[PDB]
């Protein structure tokens, strides 16, 4: 009964930094910053990480992002038996996204299915908004982008 | 070489050298003072309102240093993150390394029959009252609240960027009674509701409020009811009451607590006295433009309703602006003190040069304070020293000018060196004592534990002493230059017809008062004065020592007032925050005191106690050990003994955080081993585990919690604390007490003494790895209250000791000194008893003014007391007439200038300015009357004669 998203749709149909979406960007977090203490590494066995960095940076996220991503992991495995949630970006130290991004403060995640079956991605973005992410965007054919409010 | 023979000859022969050297030193202090230090910051007014170096304060500083340093790759962590990283890498190597095979429209409630969220304390809000005193529950008042929000907030150019949204086309609706009426009867908006909708909504409120009062209604069941098409059954309450959570939200947020009393208003429509509106904009510095543009200069009413309270989160953000704007009132006080002094001195030169010295004393003290004494912090209440110095700085110039005029009259043939020498012999000590008594009363506040009180004492004490040095260097040189040159260098047509005649009339009218009228009234009615000022002394002593008393602060620190009580921001925190259910809950009506016990960290402050930004660094205890079998045994026994005490709240719901060693023992006893992967952690291990088995299995158990359960450990959670190498460096235990949170001093003292004494006694039994543990709780406000009481008693006792000891050295007579302290005691009881009747409490600035009352009160009694013993008359009546005539005018002028400077602070917005102005008026009235009538009546009746009571050298 749930409806998949369209190719460029975002569900709070307003810009990500709006108060009714993921709210204001606070500032870039780096390993020497005191706000780095507030990132948490996710170790949930229901999730696959593709950290191309090999630094583990994709596991690093804020507590609200960790809460929502674990609810999504349960939701994906419940929707399709034998399919896991996959992450290709968590917090990003590469700078590979934008001049301003919620990946730079650990409040955003770029995601796929375990199986990389692009036909499920519109339904994965639907499962994201049911799992309770504060903004969700079908950003590209390669991934869904999800983000959260600051704690 | 022709250097002058003496200091009196230096001032007489080379006064321009003295003014040159003073001016050079003053501009050097001014330049270095603005160039070298970082300037004062007033963006937080409550900065430094903290005890430092107290037992509770050092444990609260330590607990905050632990919370700042707990997290991923920090000094301390809740999780063994190196073990978690290695465990994840072990799974990657086992599987992932093969298994990852490769690489605007207004809101319409008929279309959108919902609010974007529930109301909360995070949103900007205003409180409305009726303009005509009516109930707010009427259609014109409901529409007035919507009209004010639309006109004052939503209209603002920045609101479109600040507002919450679901969609780019429109902002979310405001939470307001008219919008709840517009969902309950399905109108487009508040602007289209009708009297039947208001009446139907009131009938629903009257019907359903009994379930809100009985706790059966709640915020929950509409969520499931919105999902279901047919009916709701998540509650035993009537379905009409839950229709959008509307009745719960109206009662819990939008109406005052007395709108739907359990004694129900069945007889007539209830008196809704206050209502709240919430705007869909978050509180904070983003609200500054909306306030300053649309609310600041507004008169807060449309004639149907009035905005009585505002909570935009900007109270402290406006404080620095108003603090600096109100410096115009001290500037007007400077102008009036110049006017008084110019008429008194008959010289604009002596007057302007005196005021230059007063302002220079504050500049030179700022240089000494930041550059020589190296204070890194300047409290906002240091700006109040300007008002003090303007009022009291003048009070030596009047004395030195009188003594100069007496010296010129007594010895007309004298050399300028003789006139200076004789003037300084007669003036310089009396001027010092009145100054030093008041500096010492400010410096006595340096014994306070509270950083801002210590800082204000040093700054204000230093300005008073720097001003005295200028009154005996700069001012004598100015007086000599006036005599030498400007007694030649004197609308013009009327100056003799008006100005000079009026000055002569004022002179001789005043002089006849202080020579003839005032001595007559003091002496003729002396029995009336003795009875009256004794009866006032007993009345003031009863008001401060018996019933009522001065109370300790009653609001919690974050609610501290910083503006006049009429300001909407203050009316919010002190009047409306207690009247709405969502705010009452937030102050903690049901809250138990936590008993937190820490091991492995040292309870100490290694920061600078005079800098509020320097809280030092976290000190781990190297002698700590939890993993020893003796430590494991004793810490289990400690939890079980603490739970047998009358101070412990034994709830039925177990909390598996509270004593982590018990939860870990229970987890170990679950390990039903049938594989080697569990081997050390098996349930057959007896409880005092071998140290390596403890240190391993506690990591396995903590990560099993994190993987198994949707529950998270944060910097406040009880448990072990791991370092960067996953070794346990601290342990936190926490229990709930039977004691509740309260702002009452003796109840919070009872909790602290009962719990800290039991924990300290029990810790003396501990094995060596656990003997240095310490207890902490929500005690910051109790440590502030404790420090305010202690610091006031010590600073005031030190001030009274200085006041009596200088009295004896000023007048070498025990009887005069004793009548002076009896007059000063009466002055203080009447001054402080009046502040109690005005409703003052012993908060930060009020505490300081109590010791400063002592140092000020000395002034007029020492002046009349040295004039009594200077008197040539053999009889005590002649000695009193001499005292009153010779000092009456200068004392009256010193008092008047200080009263005038206080009166000018009354129009101020800032609370510290108005309170200090109230104090300056009141202490001058009481001090002047107790010196001029009561002390002089004691001298007239039984003042010493000949050598009686004289103290030998
Ligand atoms: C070392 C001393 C450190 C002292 C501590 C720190 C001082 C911080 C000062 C801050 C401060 C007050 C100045 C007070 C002067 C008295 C100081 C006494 C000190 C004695 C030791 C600087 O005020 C500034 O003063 C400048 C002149 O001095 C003035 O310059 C201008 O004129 C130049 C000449 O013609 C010219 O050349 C230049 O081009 C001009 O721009 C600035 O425009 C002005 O903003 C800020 O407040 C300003 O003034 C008012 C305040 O209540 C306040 O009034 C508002 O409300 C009233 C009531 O509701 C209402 O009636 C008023 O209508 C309304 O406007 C203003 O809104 C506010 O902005
Ligand atoms: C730094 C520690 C922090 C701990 C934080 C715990 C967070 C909560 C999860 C604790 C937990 C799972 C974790 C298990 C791993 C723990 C490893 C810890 C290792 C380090 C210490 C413990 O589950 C464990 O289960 C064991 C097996 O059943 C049991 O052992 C026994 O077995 C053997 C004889 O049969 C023998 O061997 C052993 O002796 C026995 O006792 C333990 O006693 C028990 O603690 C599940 O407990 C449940 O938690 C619920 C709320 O999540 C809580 O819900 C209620 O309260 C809520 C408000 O609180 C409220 O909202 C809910 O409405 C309300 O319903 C339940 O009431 C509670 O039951
Ligand atoms: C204003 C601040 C920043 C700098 C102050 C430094 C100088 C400008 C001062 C220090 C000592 C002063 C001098 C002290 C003594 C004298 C002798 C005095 O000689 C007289 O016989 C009086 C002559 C007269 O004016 O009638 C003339 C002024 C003069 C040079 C003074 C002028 C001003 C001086 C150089
Ligand atoms: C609303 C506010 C801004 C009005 C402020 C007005 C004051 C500046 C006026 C009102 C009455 C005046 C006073 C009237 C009489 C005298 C006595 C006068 O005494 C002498 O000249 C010395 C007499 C002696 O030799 O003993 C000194 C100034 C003083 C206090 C005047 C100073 C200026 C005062 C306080
Ligand atoms: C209130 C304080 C901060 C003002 C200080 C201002 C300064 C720049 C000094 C430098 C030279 C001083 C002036 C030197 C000479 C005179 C002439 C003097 O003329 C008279 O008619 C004196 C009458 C008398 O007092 O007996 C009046 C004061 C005045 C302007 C002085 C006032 C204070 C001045 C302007
Ligand atoms: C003249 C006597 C009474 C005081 C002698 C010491 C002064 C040189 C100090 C004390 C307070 C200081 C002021 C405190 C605050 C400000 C506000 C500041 O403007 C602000 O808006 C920024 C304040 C901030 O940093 O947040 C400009 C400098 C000023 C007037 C400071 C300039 C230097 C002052 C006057
Ligand atoms: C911050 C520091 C630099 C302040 C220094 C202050 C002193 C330079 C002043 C303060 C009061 C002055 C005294 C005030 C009164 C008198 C009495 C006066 O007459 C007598 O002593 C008469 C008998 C005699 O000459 O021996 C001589 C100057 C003297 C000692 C003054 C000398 C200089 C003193 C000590
Ligand atoms: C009212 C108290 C609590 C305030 C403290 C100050 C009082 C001690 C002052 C204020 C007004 C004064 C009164 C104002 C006027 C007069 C007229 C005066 O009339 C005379 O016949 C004597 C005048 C003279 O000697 O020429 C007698 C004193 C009296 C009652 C004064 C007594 C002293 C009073 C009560
Ligand atoms: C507020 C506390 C610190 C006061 C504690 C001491 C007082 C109770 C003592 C100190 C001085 C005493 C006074 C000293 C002088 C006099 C004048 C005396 O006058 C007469 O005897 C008038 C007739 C005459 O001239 O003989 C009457 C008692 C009285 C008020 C005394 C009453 C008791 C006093 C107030
Ligand atoms: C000695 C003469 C010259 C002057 C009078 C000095 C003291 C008797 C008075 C003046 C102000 C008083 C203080 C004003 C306020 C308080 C707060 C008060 O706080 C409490 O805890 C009261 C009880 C409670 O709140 O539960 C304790 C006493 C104390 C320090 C008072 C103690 C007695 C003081 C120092
Ligand atoms: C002559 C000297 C010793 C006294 C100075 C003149 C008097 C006229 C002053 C001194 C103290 C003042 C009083 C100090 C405190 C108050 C309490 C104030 O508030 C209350 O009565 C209501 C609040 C409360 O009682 O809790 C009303 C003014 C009043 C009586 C003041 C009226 C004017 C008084 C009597
Ligand atoms: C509580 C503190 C702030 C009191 C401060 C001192 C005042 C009580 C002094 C300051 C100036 C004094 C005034 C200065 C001049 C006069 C004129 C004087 O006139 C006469 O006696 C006329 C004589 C004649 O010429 O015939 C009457 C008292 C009065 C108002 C004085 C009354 C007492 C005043 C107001
Ligand atoms: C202020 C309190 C808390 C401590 C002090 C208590 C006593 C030591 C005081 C209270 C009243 C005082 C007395 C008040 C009045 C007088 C009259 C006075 O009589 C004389 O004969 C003066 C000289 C003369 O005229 O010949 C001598 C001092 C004496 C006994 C005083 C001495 C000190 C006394 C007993
Ligand atoms: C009780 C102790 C702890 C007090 C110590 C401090 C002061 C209060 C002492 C130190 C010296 C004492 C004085 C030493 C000598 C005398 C002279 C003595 O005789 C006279 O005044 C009469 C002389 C005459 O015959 O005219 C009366 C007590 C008095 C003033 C003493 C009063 C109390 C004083 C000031
Ligand atoms: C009757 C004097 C009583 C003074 C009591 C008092 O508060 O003293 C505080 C000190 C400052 O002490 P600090 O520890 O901050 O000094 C650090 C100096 N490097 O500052 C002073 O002692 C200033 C004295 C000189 C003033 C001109
Ligand atoms: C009010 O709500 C009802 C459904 O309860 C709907 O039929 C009606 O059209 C709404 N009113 C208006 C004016 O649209
Ligand atoms: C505020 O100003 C308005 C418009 O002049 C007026 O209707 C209202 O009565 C005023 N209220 C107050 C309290 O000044
Ligand atoms: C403990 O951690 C620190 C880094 O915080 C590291 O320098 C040290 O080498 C570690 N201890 C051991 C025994 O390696
Ligand atoms: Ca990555
Ligand atoms: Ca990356
Ligand atoms: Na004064
Ligand atoms: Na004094």
């Amino acid at each position: 009964k749930l409806t998949p998203l369209a190719y460029k749709q975002f569900i709070p149909n307003v810009a990500e930094k709006t108060l009714g979406a993921s709210g204001r960007y606070e500032g870039k977090i780096t390993r020497n910053s005191e706000r780095f203490k507030e990132l948490t590494p996710n170790y949930n066995p229901d999730i696959i990480f593709k950290d191309e960095e090999n630094t583990g940076a994709d596991r690093l996220m804020t507590q609200r992002c960790k809460d929502k991503l674990n609810a999504l992991a349960i939701s994906v495995m419940n929707q399709w038996p034998g399919v896991k949630l996959r992450v290709t970006e968590g917090w990003d130290e590469d700078g590979h996204h934008s001049e301003e991004s919620l990946h730079y403060e650990g409040r955003a995640v770029d995601i796929t299915t375990s199986d990389r079956d692009r036909s499920k991605y519109g339904m994965l973005a639907r499962l994201a908004v049911e799992a309770g992410f504060d903004w969700v965007y079908y950003e590209s054919k390669a991934h869904i982008h999800c983000s959260v409010k600051a704690e | 070489f022709k250097f002058p023979r003496s200091y009196a000859a230096l001032l007489a022969d080379w006064p321009v050298v003295v003014l040159g050297m003073c001016t050079l030193l003053i501009v050097v202090c001014a330049l270095v003072g603005v160039l070298v230090p970082e300037l004062p910051d007033f963006s937080d007014p409550l900065l430094g309102f903290e005890p430092r170096g107290t037992t509770i304060g050092q444990r609260l500083v330590t607990w905050n240093n632990m919370m700042r340093n707990t997290g991923y790759k920090a000094t301390l962590a809740n999780y063994p993150y190196k073990y978690a990283e290695e465990q994840a890498r072990s799974h990657r190597d086992d599987r992932w390394s093969d298994d990852h095979h490769e690489r605007e429209v207004d809101w319409n409630f008929q279309k959108d029959s919902f609010f974007c969220d529930v109301p909360s304390d995070g949103y900007s809000r205003v409180v409305f009252a009726s303009a005509g005193g009516e109930t707010l529950w009427n259609l014109p008042a409901i529409k007035s609240m919507c009209d004010v929000d639309n006109s004052r907030i939503r209209s603002h150019p920045q609101f479109s960027d600040l507002c919450q949204r679901t969609t780019a086309v429109s902002c979310c609706p405001s939470w307001t009674l008219g919008n709840y009426i517009a969902i309950l009867n399905n109108r487009s908006s508040c602007q289209k509701i009708v009297e039947r909708d208001v009446s139907h909504t009131l009938k629903l409120l009257r019907t359903c409020a009994k379930h809100y009062q009985n706790g059966t209604l709640g915020p929950d069941c509409w969520d499931k009811a919105a999902r279901r098409k047919d009916q709701l059954k998540c509650t035993n309450v009537p379905r009409k009451c839950t229709k959008y959570n509307a009745v719960y939200q109206i009662l819990h947020y939008l109406v005052d607590k007395d709108f739907m009393t359990p004694k129900t208003a069945d007889y007539a429509v209830p008196a809704l006295k206050y209502s709240m509106l919430f705007s869909p904009t978050e509180k904070g510095e983003s609200m500054m433009n909306i306030y300053l543009d649309n609310f600041e200069n507004w008169n807060s009413s449309d004639g149907i309703t009035t905005v009585t309270g505002i909570e935009f989160g900007i109270k402290h953000s406006l404080f620095q602006d108003y603090l600096l704007m109100d410096t115009v009132y001290p500037a007007i006080a400077i102008a009036i003190v110049l006017l008084i002094m110019c008429v008194y001195t008959k010289s604009m030169f002596i007057t302007l040069m005196t005021m230059f010295a007063i302002i220079s004393s504050l500049i030179v003290s700022y240089f000494l304070y930041r550059v020589v004494f190296n204070f890194e912090f300047f409290p906002f209440m240091n700006l109040t020293a300007l008002i003090i110095l303007v009022g009291i700085g003048a009070d030596d110039a009047f004395v030195l000018c009188d003594v100069w005029n007496y010296t010129k009259f007594d010895k007309p043939r004298a050399e300028t060196s003789e006139a200076v020498s004789v003037t300084l012999q007669h003036a310089a000590l009396s001027m010092f004592v009145t100054s030093f008594t008041t500096a010492a009363a400010f410096y006595a506040n340096y014994v306070s534990n509270i950083t801002a009180i210590r800082c204000f004492g040093v700054y204000a004490g230093t300005a008073i002493l720097v001003n005295y040095v200028l009154m005996v260097t700069w001012l004598p040189a100015v007086i000599v230059l006036h005599e030498r040159y400007l007694l030649n260098i004197f609308c013009w047509a009327v100056l003799c017809q008006k100005c000079r005649r009026v000055l002569f009339a004022v002179s001789e009218a005043s002089r006849i008062f202080f020579e003839k009228v005032l001595p007559c009234i003091v002496i003729k009615f002396r029995y009336l004065w003795l009875i009256w000022f004794l009866a006032l002394t007993v009345g003031g002593a009863y008001i401060v020592c018996v019933n009522p008393k001065m109370k300790l602060p009653s609001l919690e620190l974050s609610e501290f007032q910083v503006f006049r009580s009429s300001h909407p921001f203050e009316r919010y925190d002190a009047e409306f925050k207690k009247l709405f259910m969502f705010e009452r809950v937030h102050h903690g009506e049901e809250l138990h005191m936590p008993i937190t016990v820490i091991w492995g960290v040292s309870p100490e402050d290694s920061g600078d106690p005079l800098n509020p930004k320097s809280k030092g660094e976290l000190t781990l205890d190297s002698t700590f050990n939890i993993a020893s079998p003796a430590s494991q045994a004793w810490i289990l026994h400690f939890c079980q003994k603490l739970r047998n005490q009358t101070f412990f709240h034994q709830t039925e719901q177990q909390d598996f955080t509270s004593c982590f060693i018990e939860t870990f023992k229970q987890w170990m006893e679950n390990q039903d081993c049938d594989e080697p992967a569990l081997y050390p952690c098996c349930s057959h291990c007896s409880f005092p585990y071998k140290q390596e088995v403890f240190e391993l299995c506690i990591k396995k158990a903590i990560m099993e919690l994190d993987r198994s359960t949707g529950y998270h450990l944060n910097n406040k959670t009880p448990g072990p604390r791991f370092d960067i190498n996953d070794t346990i460096r601290a342990v936190v235990l926490e229990f709930q007490s039977t004691f509740l949170f309260t702002l009452a001093y003796e109840k919070m003292q009872q909790f602290y003494k009962e719990v800290d004494s039991w924990i300290s006694h029990e810790l003396s039994s501990a094995p060596e790895g656990l003997s240095r543990g310490w207890f902490v709780s929500n005690l910051e406000f109790y440590d502030l209250q404790d420090s305010l009481s202690d610091g006031t008693l010590i600073a005031m006792g030190l001030s009274v000791a200085v006041a009596f000891s200088v009295m004896l050295l000023t007048t070498w007579n025990i009887i005069i000194s004793l009548y002076a302290i009896v007059s000063i005691a009466g002055t203080i009881f009447v001054t402080v008893g009046s502040l109690v009747l005005l409703g003052w409490e012993l908060n930060v600035l009020e505490s300081v003014t109590i010791s400063v009352a002592v140092g000020l009160s000395v002034d007029f009694a020492v002046h009349y007391g040295v004039a009594y013993r200077l008197a040539p008359d053999p009889d005590r009546e002649g000695k009193v007439i001499f005292s009153l005539s010779r000092m009456g005018s200068a004392i009256a002028m010193a008092a008047l200038t200080t009263f005038v400077a206080g009166a000018m602070m009354m129009p101020s917005t800032v609370l510290a300015y108005t309170q200090l102005g109230t104090f300056m008026m009141l202490v001058m009235c009481v001090s002047w009357a107790f010196a001029t009538f009561f002390f002089q009546c004691l001298c007239r009746c039984l003042g010493p004669q000949g050598t009686c009571g004289q103290i030998p050298f």
